[PDB]
């Protein structure tokens, strides 16, 4: 399973910041223009069309990939093993691997 | 080992986060979920929320929620702190800003808490599944039958490498800090706490400040405030802002990592 | 592809090219709220299981 | 031993500077010296030094 | 809403007999199938949130008290739009709707 890493977007309020391509597994970065921000405090940024947001998601392995996963396997050819029971005259068992 | 991990949630502060479910309309809650992590079996989820459980300002105790009043960072008594997706759940642990709970299959999960009268929740829509263990779809987990090897969510530390990314708070915005003082506006800094003000009297004024300032102007409503404090940390949330140079990052423990179990 | 199975690959457990085909797509925020909605092809991981 | 960075100092990652506590002398100089030392094989050890405050 | 002499919202009245008795609201709860959310109430009335369900059952605590009282009304979640999802989302496409207002 993926989890979707989505950082914290950046709020630029008068400017226009803009995206930089990273490293990123299926990275996405836009810049979405036009935001007036609304928070707790209430008027995060002054300029009310100016304001720009730069929102970026990219995409990791879940917590989980530790525990459950599936692993993908090209198999050709082998050793082939097994586990003998012998016994002749009054010896008894011995049961060996070969 | 649990004291330890408890000491180390110390730097991590609360945070208020927008949220689409409060009840009555969409707010900022001290109780915003991030994120649900329902692929365990057995009906185990982990829900990372923007509360500390189990700290005090000051200190650890097991007993405690930690939450934003605004800029008040005030700790209470866990007083209900109920998570339920269709029935309530049982609420297995709490750490940190996380919480394991046992939920039967639902279509929203809502976590939410009293301080005195005032009632704090949040829902979010994340559906839930029932995951049976084995070749039977069984929908509650059996008193009898057969131990199978499944994946649930610890309680106790598993000699950690799953890290949540963290980082200072960026420029909490506050007009509380702004006040009318005889014709002009004033910007208070709280106590020790720098503060960005952006005044756009017509001539574009700006600064930070460690010190009460004056800042001209005439109505509140040109002054924009922005209370930095960097003694804390915040979950690298895609819903808290964030400013151009803020790059660096925090690598917080995250408890209740998934294990396999029987 | 995206979804199917293979929509998240690693070469070893702790590897760090993680290729990632999941149709990540950015969506605008909604007016007045600081969010990060994004849409995404559900994990082919669990549709294979 | 494993080397961390804490601006130009550069100390043993398991014994920081402070010892008795580092986050009620200097919040912030903790924070910002285990943001310094993100990709460290031994962040770990760090982050127990610097919060251990008996 | 109403006491006995005035308004206030956060008093409920109701009869205890013949007697006309005001309380606090202790928990007002209404519920489908899970817990509803009170968006508000005023005069007879109370507008609340629901998931789906086949019930409605409202009741209210004086004291020691409970009144509680269930009736039948199946409740459909409706989506709006050309996606049934369950409860509403978080992002999406702000689309026209038949709400109910909550003042007036
Ligand atoms: C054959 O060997 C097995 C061990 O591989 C042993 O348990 C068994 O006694 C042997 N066969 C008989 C007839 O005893
Ligand atoms: C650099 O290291 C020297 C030697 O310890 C010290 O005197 C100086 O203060 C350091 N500079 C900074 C900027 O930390």
């Amino acid at each position: 399973k993926y989890k979707t890493k989505v950082p914290s977007p950046v709020v630029k309020c008068c400017g226009a910041t803009q995206c930089t391509s990273k490293p990123h597994p299926d990275y996405q970065c836009q810049v979405f223009s036009g935001v007036y921000p609304f928070m707790w405090g209430g008027a995060y940024c002054f300029c009310d069309t100016e304001n720009t947001q730069m929102s970026e998601a990219y995409v990791e392995r879940s917590e989980e990939c530790s525990i459950d996963h599936a692993k993908a396997y090209k198999v050709h050819t082998g050793t082939v093993q097994a586990m003998v029971n012998i016994t002749y005259g009054s010896v008894s068992w011995r049961s060996a691997d070969v | 080992d649990l004291d330890t991990h408890f000491t180390q949630y110390k730097l991590a502060r609360p945070y208020i986060a927008d949220c689409p479910n409060c009840g009555h309309s969409r707010c900022d809650s001290p109780i915003a979920i991030e994120e649900v992590r329902g692929d365990a079996h057995a009906g185990v989820i982990r829900i990372q929320t923007s509360a500390m459980f189990g700290l005090k300002t000051d200190g650890v105790d097991l007993a405690y929620m930690s939450f934003m009043n605004g800029k008040t960072q005030k700790s209470i008594k866990i007083d209900n702190l109920h998570v339920r997706t269709s029935a309530p759940c049982s609420l297995v642990s709490h750490h940190g800003y996380y919480i394991l709970a046992q939920c039967p299959p639902g279509d929203t999960v809502t976590v939410g808490f009293h301080d005195g009268p005032n009632r704090h929740t949040c829902t979010v829509a994340h559906k839930v599944e029932f995951r049976p263990v084995g070749r039977e779809k069984y929908r509650h987990p059996p008193e009898h039958g057969v131990e199978l090897p499944c994946n649930r969510y610890t309680h106790k530390r598993a000699d950690q490498g799953h890290y949540v990314e963290m980082h200072q708070p960026g420029l909490v915005a506050d007009h509380s800090l702004l006040s009318i003082h005889s014709a002009k506006v004033k910007i208070t800094v709280p106590s020790g706490a720098q503060v960005k003000y952006y005044c756009k009297c017509p001539d574009v004024r700006k600064g930070i400040t460690s010190s009460d300032h004056t800042t001209t102007c005439t109505d509140v409503k040109q002054c924009r405030a922005y209370l930095i404090d960097n003694k804390k940390w915040v979950y690298n949330s895609g819903r808290l802002p964030r400013g151009e140079g803020d790059t660096f990052k925090g690598k917080l423990h995250v408890p209740f990592v998934p294990v396999k179990a029987k | 592809k995206a979804g199917s199975f293979g929509d998240l690959q690693s070469r070893t457990s702790t590897s760090n090219d993680l290729y990632a085909n999941t149709n990540l797509k950015l969506q605008r925020p909604q007016a007045g709220i600081v969010h990060t909605p994004f849409t995404q092809v559900p994990s082919g991981f669990e549709r294979w299981k | 031993t494993v080397m961390c960075v804490l601006a130009n100092i550069t100390f043993p990652c398991d014994q920081p500077p402070c010892m008795p506590c580092c986050y009620e002398k200097n919040p912030h100089e903790t924070l910002t010296m285990l943001e310094q030392n993100y990709d460290s094989r031994a962040y770990d050890q760090l982050l127990d030094a610097a919060v251990k405050c008996n």
